[PDB]
């Protein structure tokens, strides 16, 4: 059990994103007190702040994170990666702080085919925006209302892979899943089993 | 099936040489034999049909002969671009058996390799592995000895070679040798040397670098 | 003007199935006979079967009868090879070819570039791409394309604008069971400060393209 500051606080003050220099400070963290931003600048590197490009393999550091008290923003991801592998153990996003005061989960313009947030059981407050992920299927299968803790939280799933195209390519929940939907095509991705 | 047996299995001939390749059918095919040329990484190209008929656009140096069971493809004057595997085909009826092929390689004058060495990139090093690459560029004949020395110690079991197919214009080869070490092993030694022995070299040539310099 | 293009090759697990396609242009499949022929790495050619898209008549080699079948969509001007129950030994480049009408016989006058089907109980893995930095008259530089599976990868330089002096080596299987190769090029030393060099790597089996700028080390 280890609590660490999120982006914008402490060691991460004035950081734009999880990046090559700061990612070591998340080692062994089980709870983020604050928000996580993952932006294109992370992977490109940044001359001004003397930040080398982030080796995507370093994202595995995040696998110990079970809780984010604020928001999770992902607007860049290894195109190589079919899902949000680093967040496979994330159980709760509280949304005590929200992006623009509105969003607790924002997954934007990635190359992923599934979210893969297999451990996620609660988003306590804030809206969910899943937008512009042209290869992304499965997101509409989740019963978002049940993850939500605050009346009036919204989920909007816009401009990802067409529903018809996901059906045509077989990118739907495994036969073994209950009607609660799934985070990807495998039996381990089912919210619950039949 | 009808069997199609080609000879020779391979041949090395000089530019301007006459080349004859033979294909023997297990039964009488009359003149129902086609011949193809296949360059490496490319699809076969039709040269001859009905044993002796030149397909449109094929150079006149190619000719075919025979009927019954014995068939021949002749290249009257070999050109450097004729480096290929050549196949006969029983063209009637199904299942259209192809011969096993004859590999034709070009013989030419000796040419020494130009040798280059490349240290591992810093990007690879942060990943925990070091590849060191030695290049032998544009040489003949194919046979070469390429040895890695690390602080003067001869390496064994930790390198692989790859050789290009013969160049269709000047008939030379190029060769890469890649030495693989762990980052830890790479960082505990200083001098990295590739030593090349070849007919075109009066004595072996060494290219080397010092790690970090 | 006549062209055939095969697609669909890649990794298949033993016991799995795959359909290859053969897109024709410059002639119609309807009215002609099309053949499928395969070639295992470093081996000879093996006829698999034929189809007349018009009428749908097919014939097959005894070796694949019951497992491999051929079809065609005349509206798409495309032929298909359906391969069931694949085994390691079915690993090969698969070609489609048009039967010529120069004569009665099955001379095959136009062939596609071929598509490589790898049957293996292994995982698809895209390449790591590292620079082989120049300057260590003429400078040599390159890209190391390492740790991918299955074959093949293609490499071009500056999107195909650089071809002179390029050698892309045959891949070699490493002890890890993953492929590796280098692509190298020689250029004038004087061009290193004024000409950008980028290697373009295409690994079709994993639908991965990678571009790498190769520059002198400082
Ligand atoms: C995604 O691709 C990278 C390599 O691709 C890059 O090569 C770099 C050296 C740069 O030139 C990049 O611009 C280029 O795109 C793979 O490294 C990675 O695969 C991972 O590699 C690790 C080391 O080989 C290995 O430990 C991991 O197991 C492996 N991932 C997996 C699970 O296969 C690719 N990432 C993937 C496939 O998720
Ligand atoms: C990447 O993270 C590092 C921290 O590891 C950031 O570096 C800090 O930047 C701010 C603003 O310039 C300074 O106040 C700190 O002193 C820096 N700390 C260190 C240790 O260097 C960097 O800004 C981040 N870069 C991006 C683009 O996110
Ligand atoms: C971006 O994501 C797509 C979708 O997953 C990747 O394309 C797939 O690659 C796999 C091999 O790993 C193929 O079997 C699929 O057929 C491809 N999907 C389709 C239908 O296009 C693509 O490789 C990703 N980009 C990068 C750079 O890795």
């Amino acid at each position: 059990r280890k609590v660490c500051n999120g982006i914008g606080i402490g060691e991460f003050k004035d950081s734009l994103s999880i990046n090559a220099t700061n990612i070591k400070h998340f080692k062994n963290c089980t709870s983020i007190s604050g928000d996580l931003h993952i932006l294109p600048v992370a992977f490109r590197g940044d001359s001004f702040t003397h930040t080398p490009p982030l080796d995507p393999q370093e994202l595995d550091i995040l696998k110990t994170v079970k809780e984010i008290t604020g928001f999770l923003l992902i607007q860049a991801w290894p195109e190589n990666r079919t899902d949000l592998h680093a967040f496979e153990n994330l159980e709760i996003i509280r949304g005590r702080t929200k992006q623009h005061g509105q969003f607790s989960l924002a997954v934007v313009s990635l190359n992923i085919t599934s979210l893969g947030l297999r451990s996620l059981k609660e988003i306590s407050d804030g809206d969910v925006i899943i937008s512009g992920n042209k290869n992304l299927c499965y997101a509409n299968t989740i019963n978002w209302k049940k993850l939500f803790g605050t009346s009036g939280q919204k989920t909007k799933i816009i401009s990802n892979r067409g529903e018809n195209s996901c059906k045509a390519t077989g990118q739907v929940c495994h036969a073994l899943c209950s009607p609660e939907g799934c985070w990807g095509p495998e039996p381990r991705d089912c919210v619950s089993c039949r | 099936d009808i069997q199609m047996t080609q000879s020779p299995s391979s041949l090395s001939a000089s530019v301007g040489d006459r080349v004859t390749i033979t294909c023997r059918a297990s039964q009488d095919l009359a003149t129902d034999v086609a011949w193809y040329q296949q360059k490496p990484g490319k699809a076969p190209k039709l040269l001859i049909y009905s044993a002796s008929f030149l397909y449109s656009g094929v150079p006149s140096r190619f000719s075919g002969s025979g009927s019954g069971t014995d068939f021949t493809l002749t290249i009257s004057s070999l050109q450097p671009e004729d480096f290929a595997t050549y196949y006969c085909q029983q063209s009637e009826p199904e299942p259209y058996t192809f011969g096993q092929g004859t590999k034709v390689e070009i013989k030419r004058t000796v040419a020494a390799p130009s040798v280059f060495i490349f240290p591992p990139s810093d990007e690879q090093l942060k990943s925990g592995t070091a590849s060191v690459v030695c290049l032998l560029n544009n040489f003949y004949p194919r046979e070469a000895k390429v040895q890695w020395k690390v602080d003067n110690a001869l390496q064994s079991g930790n390198s692989q070679e790859s050789v290009t197919e013969q160049d269709s214009k000047d008939s030379t080869y190029s060769l890469s040798s890649t030495l693989t070490l762990s980052k830890a092993d790479y960082e505990k030694h200083k001098v990295y040397a590739c030593e090349v022995t070849h007919q075109g070299l009066s004595s072996p040539v060494t290219k080397s670098f010092n790690r970090g310099e | 003007e006549v062209q055939l293009v095969e697609s669909g090759g890649g990794l298949v697990q033993p016991g799995g199935s795959l359909r290859l396609s053969c897109a024709a242009s410059g002639f119609t499949l309807s009215g002609d006979w099309i053949h499928w022929v395969r070639q295992a790495p470093g081996k000879g050619l093996e006829w698999l079967g034929e189809i007349s898209a018009a009428g749908g008549y097919t014939d097959y080699a005894d070796s694949v009868k019951g497992r491999f079948t051929i079809s065609a969509d005349t509206s798409k001007n495309t032929a298909y090879l359906q391969m069931n129950s694949l085994r390691a030994e079915d690993t090969a480049v698969y070609y489609c070819a048009r039967e010529s009408r120069v004569s009665f016989e099955a001379a095959m006058d136009y062939w596609g570039q071929g598509t490589l089907v790898t049957v293996s109980s292994a995982s698809t893995k895209g390449p790591s791409v590292f620079p082989l930095a120049p300057s260590s008259g003429t400078a040599a530089l390159g890209c190391l394309v390492k740790d991918y599976f299955p074959e093949p990868v293609t490499v071009s330089w500056n999107s195909g604008a650089l071809t002179s002096g390029v050698h892309t080596f045959p891949a070699v299987l490493q002890s890890s069971g993953l492929y590796s190769l280098s692509s190298v090029v020689t250029v004038p030393s004087s061009s290193l400060g004024t000409q950008t060099y980028i290697c373009n790597v295409n690994h079709k089996p994993s639908n991965t393209k990678v571009d790498k700028k190769v520059e002198p080390k400082s």
